[PDB]
């Protein structure tokens, strides 16, 4: 099963937060530009068709067990020129309100705790050429999951991170049977200082520094039927912890952990490439991939199919995803569902994701 | 360019409770229970459109300790709730 | 691909967003200064959307999303693609789908999420499904309306720490007084009872019966006189009974029975001084020498009086049943008063007749003396458990709680006693090389005697009139053998699996129930003395004795209709089988799907006592493994009245981990089968009917023949396999050591 | 914020009793595992400190068995009321800090078996044997000094997702330690669990075992300690016994030993339950007083000189005492036994992953035939025939829920509209219902012994009377008959004036039900129910008025007859005396409403329950030869009579 | 109506006359920590070491078959 | 935790490096026990 997973702080940052990308196998780095294109590739906000947009996303957790445990996302973008765009997003994971009750009469004033985790990020995307765009994003992450007790301090832990992303979208290219369009993108995510959950420099966790690379092709037939095929590759930019031993018996393990944990995040980013006994063939074992297909009808109905594969030695998250999208006038609705293919219970099994986006403002022509 | 009425609703409450146990034959009035809660709930409506409504809310609650087994508790909830109709 | 290019999927409902801050400050000084206040961000979503519409006259959408909907199955999403009638593909459905089957052996599933495809090749139609099943199959059995609930209780599983004899007198009167039940051979009528327990709630209110807090001293031996068949050491803990008792041997329990009489505290020859009234000097309040703080007495300072809703009591048999069991170090103490004809007896001190709680001398706080005085009560349970003291014997061990039984009635309650060694047999056989006592009394027969008679539970007929060997049924007497309000069964002896069966097996006076070394080797295997002389956990060490089984059933009807134990049942998932035949959903019964009520409409079935089986899907489940439901159904039509079928179904459960513990197994079952349906019209039967004396009908006569064969191929998933073999863990020992 | 009070359990009362158990621990610089209750030591080599330096550290795990107090203060004899815990430090001469990374009371699901297991000693609470049961964890005992805890080969830690974090679950083994004076030659110590396990659908019972010597004690040698499982319905009379001599893991060098040497395959239990069945069938032929039995009464086939092949397992020693049943295991015991004759052995034994393997997944089949016909709105017939074999079931049913029985069943229901045989002018509703059917159920397993298949038991009997008894007592047979006349009435003419004496105001219902059964528990069972009802109702249509506004009346004859003859399972020669329940009742109620005045109003009602006791003798003994129709129109003596009067003014 | 209290890592179920039939306590990972089919309106003792988890989900099945869910903090 | 997270006046880094005062993390006592990220990673020892 899962041998030597990468341990990072705030792992909620890597969860797909919108139904459209979830339905496409948790990938968005090289799909078409959309309102949710901040977690995946902020650089394609410069390629948006509408001037500005707002989105609400709901990803419930443990739906059979409890309500109000969910990951919510609000995104707003505003492309001002034909070349630039501003975007701000807010991802929020919370357990809902929990009342701290110790009986002591059924009218006692009870404290209510709301353990939660959120990331607030803003990005600016600029079109360098007519087909290429870049973006920089700044993110504030705050983790507040623990509940205050005696001898447990529930002070929130925070960190800052930056993202550098690029998006390529070619013009329409006519072929023998169709006039297709190519897409590519990269996103280096969550680059920032380590997050200290216990507010001590000796005990700090790497931010989930992530590299997403992907490409996409759009099969366009009959000028109103689209088949979008996209591929994505993802690698964590965090050093892998030591395993059996690489210098008594436990002394080697403790020394290896000590040398692993005394690694800077900047140096850890470069040490992610390697730091394992295996070669390049076994280095590819740290790469996750996802393949997706999206059929578009009139640009108002979409059907999404996606496969996500994490190498079962790490994480072991393998699933198929189905998604559908509907656009009424200015409102888009997206739902997605996950079919797990791994031994380990996926927390998002048997869960329907829901996304809702509003598009308003002027309309920009696509090149 | 956008005109709407602002509906203000404010609700204040102050509740005092006291349980006393009194001895008849000597001065032994025992404070056995108590509660000294006050709460304030403010709300403010604004219809930005026929479908879009913005509400500001401010809930402030303070419970004072009457006997030492209870701790003073302040609960403040304030923010904006955006509501859209289809 | 779609008929038109119009898209009219329209959203309905609302979306609500909360953006705010939560601030909390609780002034607990024990908290760290770092936890002085909590300032968190508040974000909430309240989506209540609905999506209905059409895409190009071929695609249909019916979606509904509610974040506030309890249970996630109510968030529906259905995509139906219906092409032209000339196409091979007749229907594609994605989302919430169902796979209904017209089969008795192979049931379909109604609560599925996946893809359902229907094809047609001329006259053969193939329906395939691949989905995840969101529901669980549940079955209930109903007779005469109400659902049947079966129960199984071994003798060791009595209702412990809840039922207490008020005195040794009542405990030793119990068996003889119930010899000729329902007639009770006792004139005792408990008229007043006050029950006190250790106060841990420590909450003062005016509404729950007031604020009656008192200091208590509970004496183990209070009010006890000697007993004819029992030596004094199992009646009273007191070290020496010399000069203790002052009433004749078999006197009813009463304060005046011994020298612990609270009315004579410190008079001339009392065993108690006035120091007994004070908590501080409680030990010095005894005149006798060897007195221990948890054996002879127990003290409480702010003992709380139970209200009448926290216990019931049997006024004739002199025992009490608490609402909440005292499974811990709690202290139980009572004062009670009862009549025997014109005679009134009191055993404790009531608040009305006890000493005052407080006496104050002096005029101001500098010279005032506070005397706080305790009520003298009878101890029913001590602070520290000692199974060798007589107070232990006050706890009744002959009361069995029928699980979840609330308002049991006769004709809706069955109970039998069986000996399971290992199979359930309703009689007892002697140890090989021995025999049961010869020439027994008719009430003492054991050989070839049903265990209901052996344990004195069947001497009456249906109308509770005595019948020689019983009627074969448990004697249902609401004040003696059953507690109707709480669903409890009470044996007519205090130790049915101990002394009663010992006596039925006794062959001579050399055998003594209290000396197991004298047992006659039938008593050695059948007498469970330890379940009465030891705690339940202690009795676990006598593993060979817990073989007597209380088995039965009760019917809970309550209101009209069968309660099927589920709510918002999916439509079309309810199957009702009466006597091996499947009933018809519109003729024989009706279903109220929201409340989970099945109403039987066939008049013959309602007046039949025939057990009715109800199968249904319920999606009100949690913590369940993911279930994959896949398969196909072939429905070739041979002619207009002849159709054959080809069902094949597979269901795989996905285990949470690779270790399946016993009870939480995963299945990988496959089922397939074939069906035939031949439905003709027979005008000959109509003509024959018109040949009958006064019949001039013209409705057609139909004949319908249905056959089906099914094959089940079970298995377990490869995920829960250890070293290539399907594995169930009886104990991996990860759940030990809490 | 709480006042200081001399009342710690907050029961308002200050206890002064000093009856408690004493346990003690030495605190000294060089403590080692195996003494002073120390069970594990974890050395920490280089701790990063906030000042930039490093330090050594040593974490010591203690486990103080509560059942082995060093001393007793006052009068306490059991552990049923333990209300307080106290810790205090003494003996130190200077400032001493003790830091508790953990401090717990630990409770286990496995209970030490008190009481003797071998009859040779029969004095368990003596001899100074230290018997401790605990658990060894991968999370807490990876540095255990004699042998580090490792998973058995092939065993993996379970993995779950907490919140986007992979969590490896703990892997634990049950550890039993024998110390003090040690184990006598044939003495044993064991722990037990009360369970409910059906092992009939699996072929193998497996468990990992490990044995090691105690530090500072004489070394344990191979095949001196015997691990055993004892399971069944008890531990003294009805159990299977599975024993295995234990090879001891060699200690003395490094603490880290490979899992293949910690959990030797030679020490693994791999028991085929068919061997248990063979042993039970063979022990059927062994007398309980036979010399082939042990002093405990256990029959060991391996010790039987006249049996070839022993118990069929070369590695395991199998035993059986008194007809246990692995179809319903109520009691599970694991323990250690000694085989060293002139020695007192000490050591530690681990038990891990007790499991069932090799699912018996042969399936089954079922066939259903339905015939439904209607005869021109006069007659309807529905016939059903079902046949299912052992192993069939639903898709959702697990290993122990699928059919362990062959079922043959049919059912015929007929409905006749007998009112159509009379002229439609004077219309009579005369519906007739007739239902018949029976089901035959043959179990896979013989109900006696509960875990031997019926076919195998019949084959291995070699006695015609016993074979016939076994075959017939297993059949579960039910026959049902239903005859109904519910709702008999005459409809009014299309234009007819209602009258008080009209026969149109009456309704008649007759129901008859009969169930005949015989199965493993009852050799003869008959249930008969008859229900006759007559209903009347008439509403009159328009000193004070005396004409009633309405009149109601209904009568009910209810007869229930039960005959139960419980079977003697051993022989079909006599049977128990049959038991009779009879519930012959006669019920009638009448009511009428008045409207004496436009304001006055009177409703009267009376109900009467009569019981018919014609089936009883002069003494309280039932009559066997009393038919349910004997005196049908007999009103008995009154049992309950009620009246109700309602007056509105 | 139904309220759950946790004092000293002891969970107590208090229902206003609603009789409960089964209790299941789940970790935030969805893991079953404690199942009891013999609920007695009483105090359950769940093993106190939960590897840093604080939030538990209590699922209570009543006799009628309804399910009551409460999120608690294991302190 | 105030001694470790926001050092009060008069408390130095040496005062917090003693094996009698230092913060104990679960990884030191339980190296094989996995704690979810953001959950409690410190062992709150009872010190006598
Ligand atoms: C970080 C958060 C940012 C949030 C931005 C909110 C923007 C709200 C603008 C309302 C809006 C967008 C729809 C949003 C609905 C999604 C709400 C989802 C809530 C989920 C819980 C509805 O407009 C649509 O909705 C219909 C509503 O019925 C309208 O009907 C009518 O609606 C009413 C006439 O507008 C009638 O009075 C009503 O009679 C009708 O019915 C239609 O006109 C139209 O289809 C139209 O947007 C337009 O309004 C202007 C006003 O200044 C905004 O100007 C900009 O504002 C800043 C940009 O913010 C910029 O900086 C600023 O430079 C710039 O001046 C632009 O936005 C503009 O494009």
């Amino acid at each position: 099963d899962i041998e030597r997973p990468i341990t990072t702080g705030v792992p909620f940052l890597l969860v797909a937060a919108d139904a459209r990308a979830a339905g496409l196998g948790d990938q968005g780095v090289a799909t078409s530009s959309d309102v949710f294109s901040q977690q995946w590739n902020p650089a394609k906000y410069a390629f948006a068709e509408d001037a500005q947009g707002l989105s609400i996303s709901y990803t419930p957790y443990l739906t059979d067990l409890a309500n109000d445990i969910s990951l919510g996302q609000v995104t707003y973008y505003n492309k001002i020129n034909d070349r630039s765009a501003f975007a701000g997003s807010f991802r929020y994971f919370g357990f809902g309100g929990i009342e701290l009750r110790q009986t002591g009469d059924p009218n006692e004033p009870t404290r209510e705790v709301n353990p939660n985790e959120f990331a607030l990020d803003g990005s600016y995307s600029l079109k360098l050429s007519e087909t290429f765009s870049m973006a920089v994003a700044a993110r504030y992450i705050r983790s507040n999951l623990k509940v205050a007790t005696e001898e447990i301090d529930a002070s929130a832990a925070g960190s800052f991170a930056v993202d550098v992303a690029g998006f390529y979208q070619s013009e329409e290219i006519a072929y023998s049977d169709f006039n297709g369009r190519w897409r590519a993108g990269f996103n280096i995510q969550n680059l920032g200082p380590k997050i200290s959950y216990d507010h001590d420099d000796l005990s700090a966790n790497f931010l989930p520094a992530n590299l997403r690379v992907g490409g996409g092709f759009d099969f366009i037939f009959d000028d109103y039927n689209k088949l979008g095929v996209s591929l994505e590759l993802t690698k964590l930019l965090v050093p892998t912890p030591p395993g059996p031993g690489t210098p008594s018996q436990s002394q080697a393990d403790e020394a290896n952990y000590k040398k692993y944990k005394d690694i800077g995040w900047v140096s850890g980013i470069f040490k992610s490439f390697g730091d394992a006994p295996g070669g390049f063939s076994e280095e590819l074992k740290e790469i996750t991939y996802s393949a997706a297909a999206e059929y578009m009808y009139q640009d108002a109905f979409a059907m999404r199919l996606g496969y996500y594969h994490e190498s079962p030695m790490k994480g072991a998250k393998q699933f198929f995803s189905l998604g559908a999208g509907f656009k009424y006038s200015m409102i888009k609705v997206d739902v997605s569902y996950l079919f797990s293919a791994s031994k380990v219970k996926n927390p998002l099994e048997n869960t329907l994701r829901f996304s809702l986006t509003f598009n308003f403002g002027d309309k920009y022509e696509t090149y | 360019i956008i005109k709407s009425d602002i509906n203000i609703k404010a609700d204040f409450s102050l509740r005092n409770n006291e349980t006393l146990v009194r001895y008849l034959d000597y001065d032994n009035n025992q404070l056995a229970a108590g509660q000294n809660i006050w709460s304030l709930k403010l709300t403010a409506d604004y219809s930005f459109s026929k479908n879009l409504t913005a509400i500001f809310y401010y809930d402030h609650s303070f419970s004072k300790a009457v006997i030492s087994t209870s701790f003073p508790l302040t609960n403040i909830r304030s923010g904006f709730t955006l509501r859209y109709n289809f | 691909i779609f008929g038109s290019n119009t898209i009219d999927v329209k959203p309905t409902g609302s979306v609500e967003m909360d953006l705010g801050v939560r601030y909390t400050k609780q002034d607990n000084p024990a908290f760290s200064p770092r936890n002085r206040s909590s300032l968190t961000f508040d974000f909430d979503q309240r989506i209540s959307m609905s999506l209905m519409g059409k895409i190009g006259t071929r695609l249909e959408v019916n979606a509904n999303y509610d974040t506030q909907s309890t249970f996630a199955f109510q968030n529906l999403f259905k995509l139906a693609y219906t092409p032209s009638e000339d196409d091979i593909i007749q229907k594609v459905e994605v989302g919430n789908v169902s796979m209904p089957l017209n089969s008795t052996l192979i049931r379909g599933a109604q609560s599925l999420f996946g893809v359902k495809t229907q094809l047609q090749f001329g006259r053969t139609t193939i329906t395939g499904v691949f989905s995840e099943q969101k529901s669980q199959t549940k079955s209930v059995v109903a007779e005469n309306g109400g659902t049947v609930q079966n129960f199984d209780l071994y003798a060791l599983d009595y209702d412990n720490d809840r039922h207490f004899f008020l005195s040794q007198y009542f405990r030793n009167k119990y068996d003889v007084s119930l010899k000729n039940y329902p007639f009770i051979d006792s004139r005792v009528q408990i008229t007043r009872l006050e029950v006190w327990v250790t106060n841990k709630q420590n909450r003062v209110t005016t509404t729950g019966g007031g604020n009656n807090l008192r200091n208590i001293i509970a004496l183990q031996d209070l009010g006890e006189a000697q007993v004819s068949g029992v030596p004094d050491n199992e009646v009273v803990v007191i070290s020496s009974t010399a000069g203790f008792f002052n009433n004749p041997i078999d006197s009813p329990t009463s304060n005046t029975n011994n020298k612990y009489d609270p009315a004579t505290i410190g008079q001339a020859g009392s065993f108690l001084n006035s120091n007994i009234r004070e908590i501080v000097t409680a030990k010095s309040g005894f005149n006798n020498t060897n007195v221990s703080e948890a054996t002879d007495y127990s003290v409480l300072e702010n003992a709380r009086k139970l209200t009448t809703n926290e216990y019931t009591f049997n006024p004739q048999l002199g025992y009490i049943s608490l609402q909440q069991r005292l499974a811990n170090d709690e202290i139980l103490a009572v004062a009670f008063e009862y009549t025997v004809g014109g005679k009134v007896y009191q055993v404790g001190e009531f608040g009305s007749d006890g000493v005052d709680a407080t006496v104050v001398t002096g005029n101001n706080s500098s010279n005032q003396a506070i005397i706080t005085q305790s009520l003298v009560l009878k101890m029913l349970k001590s602070n520290l458990t000692n199974v060798k003291n007589p107070v232990w014997n006050l706890m009744m061990k002959n009361v069995y709680q029928i699980p979840q039984a609330y308002q049991i009635k006769q004709d809706d309650f069955r109970l039998n006693i069986l000996y399971t060694d290992p199979s359930p047999i309703n009689y007892i056989t002697p140890v090989q090389g021995s025999s049961f006592p010869p020439n027994p009394a008719p009430d003492s027969k054991v050989e070839q005697t049903p265990l209901l008679n052996v344990f004195n539970l069947d001497r009456l007929n249906y109308n509770n009139d005595p019948q020689a060997g019983g009627d074969g049924f448990f004697d249902y007497i609401p004040g003696v053998t059953v507690d109707v309000q709480n669903g409890r069964v009470i044996f007519t002896t205090k130790e049915p699996f101990g002394e009663l069966i010992f006596n039925k097996l006794q062959t001579g006076a050399g055998e003594s129930y209290n000396d197991p070394t004298t047992y006659n080797a039938n008593q050695q295997k059948y007498v469970f003395r330890n379940m009465y002389r030891n705690t339940q956990a202690g009795a676990l060490q006598d593993s060979d004795k817990n073989k007597f089984l209380l088995r039965g059933k009760y019917k809970s009807s309550g209101s009209n209709g069968i309660p099927i134990g589920a709510f918002n049942v999916p439509q079309g998932s309810v199957v009702v089988t009466a006597a091996g035949r499947v009933l018809v959903e519109g003729i024989d019964y009706s279903v109220d799907y929201q409340l989970g009520r099945v109403q039987i409409l066939d008049p013959s079935l309602q007046a039949s006592n025939t057990p009715i089986e109800v199968s249904l899907e319920n999606n009100s489940i949690f913590g369940q493994q993911t279930r994959r439901f896949m398969g196909f159904n072939i429905e070739h039509k041979i002619s207009d009245k002849f159709v054959i079928g080809g069902t094949y179904l597979k269901m795989t459960e996905r285990p949470f981990t690779q270790k399946s513990t016993y009870g939480q197994e995963s299945v990988n079952n496959t089922i397939f089968g074939f069906n035939g349906n031949y439905s003709t019209e027979v005008p000959f039967l109509t003509r024959l009917a018109n040949k009958l004396p006064n019949i001039d009908t013209d409705v057609p006569s139909n004949l319908s023949i249905r056959g089906e064969v099914a094959f089940l191929r079970p298995d377990a998933p490869k995920a829960s396999d250890f070293q290539g073999e399907a594995t169930i863990y009886v104990d991996d020992f990860e759940g030990s050591q809490s | 914020t709480l006042p200081d009070v001399e009342d710690i359990n907050r029961d308002n009362t200050m206890s002064t009793i000093n009856a408690y158990y004493e346990y003690s621990i030495d605190v000294k610089p060089g403590m080692q595992v195996g003494e002073n209750y120390i069970t594990d030591i974890r050395e920490v080599t280089n701790v990063d400190l906030p000042n930039g330096g490093t330090t050594n550290a040593r974490w010591i795990q203690f486990k103080i068995p509560v059942s082995q107090p060093q001393n007793t203060i006052g009068n306490i004899t059991d552990f049923r009321s333990i209300r307080f815990m106290r810790m205090f430090m003494t003996g130190f001469n200077s400032q001493m800090t003790v830091r508790f990374g953990a401090l717990d009371l630990v409770r286990g699901e496995w209970r030490r078996y008190t009481g003797t297991l071998d009859a040779n000693d029969q004095n368990p609470d003596d001899d100074g044997v230290e018997f401790d049961v605990a658990a060894v964890n991968i999370q807490e005992n990876g540095t255990k000094c004699p042998v580090n805890y490792v998973m058995p080969p092939g065993v993996q830690r379970e993995q779950l997702y907490n919140n986007n974090t992979v969590i490896n679950q703990n892997e634990q083994a049950l550890a039993v330690r024998i110390g003090g004076a040690g184990l006598q030659y044939q003495d044993s110590r064991a722990v037990f669990k009360n369970v409910s396990v059906d092992m009939r659908q699996y072929k193998k019972l497996k468990m990992f075992l490990h044995a090691e010597s105690l530090p500072n004690q004489p070394t344990l040698e191979d095949d001196e300690m015997v691990g055993f499982i004892r399971f069944g319905n008890d531990f003294t009379q009805n159990f299977y016994q599975v024993e295995i001599p234990l090879k001891v893991t060699k200690t003395g060098g490094s603490c880290s030993i490979s899992p293949d040497l910690v959990w030797m395959d030679d020490n693994s239990i791999d028991l085929a339950l068919d061997l248990l069945t063979r042993m039970k069938i063979k022990a059927m032929s062994i007398d309980i007083n036979s010399s082939k039995r042990d002093v405990n009464g256990i029959y060991y086939p391996d010790n039987d000189p006249d049996l070839e092949g022993g118990d069929g397992d070369g590695k395991l020693t199998l035993g059986i005492k008194g007809n246990p049943n692995f179809g319903l295991v109520r009691n599970l015991m694991v323990g250690v036994k000694s085989r060293a004759d002139h020695k007192d052995i000490k050591g530690e034994v681990w038990f891990n992953e007790l499991r069932l393997a090799d699912l018996e997944n042969k399936g089954g089949m079922a066939a259903i035939l339905n015939v439904d016909t209607n005869m021109a709105d006069f007659a309807t017939v529905s016939a059903t025939g079902r046949k299912s074999t052992i192993g069939f079931g639903s898709l959702e049913q697990g290993a122990n829920e699928r059919d362990r029985e062959d079922v043959q069943q049919y059912n015929i229901v007929t409905n006749l509209n007998l009112g159509k045989l009379l002229p439609k002018k004077w219309g009579i509703n005369l519906p007739f219902n007739y239902a018949i059917g029976e089901e035959v159920i043959t179990p896979e397993y013989d109900p006696f012994n509960q875990d031997i298949k019926l076919d195998q038991l019949i084959r291995e009997t070699t006695d015609q009377a016993e074979k016939d008894n076994i075959r017939t007592r297993a059949i579960d047979y039910t026959k049902r008959k239903s005859i109904n006349f519910i709702g008999v009435r005459k409809d009014r003419a299309p234009e007819q004036k209602p009258h008080v004496y009209d026969i149109e105001n009456f309704t008649f219902s007759q129901s008859y039900n009969q169930v005949e059964r015989h199965d493993y528990e009852v050799a003869d069972y008959e249930d008969e129910q008859s229900n006759s009802a007559v209903n009347y109702a008439y509403t009159f249509q328009p000193n004070f008025n005396y004409l009633p506004s309405n009149i109601s009346f209904n009568t009910n004859i209810l007869r229930q007859s039960n005959r139960q003859q419980f079977r003697e399972v051993e022989v079909e020669g006599i049977g128990l005396d049959p038991l009779y329940r009879r519930n012959f009742a006669f019920n009638y109620q009448y009511g009428f409403g008045f409207n004496l005045t436009k304001s006055l109003k009177l409703n009267y009602s009376a109900t009467s329950n009569n019981i018919v006791r014609n089936f009883l003798n002069d003494d309280n003994s039932p009559k066997e030869d009393f038919n349910i129709w004997d005196d049908y129109l007999d009103i008995g003596t009154p049992n309950q009579h009620a009246q109700q009067l309602v007056l509105n003014y | 109506s139904f309220y759950v209290s946790v004092k000293d890592k002891t969970i107590k179920l208090n229902s206003t006359e609603d009789v409960m039939r089964e209790v299941s306590i789940f970790d935030i990972s969805g893991k079953l920590l404690y199942n009891n089919k013999k609920v007695e309106n009483t105090e359950f003792q769940v093993s106190n070491f939960q590897s840093g988890n604080q939030v538990l989900i209590v699922k209570v099945t009543l006799d009628n078959g309804n399910i009551i869910t409460k999120k608690i903090v294991f302190n | 935790p105030v001694f470790y997270s926001s050092k009060p006046s008069g408390i130095s880094n040496d005062d917090l490096s003693l094996n009698t005062t230092r913060r104990i993390y679960s990884r030191e006592l339980y190296p094989n026990t996995d704690i979810a990220q953001g959950q409690i990673q410190v062992v709150n020892t009872l010190d006598l």
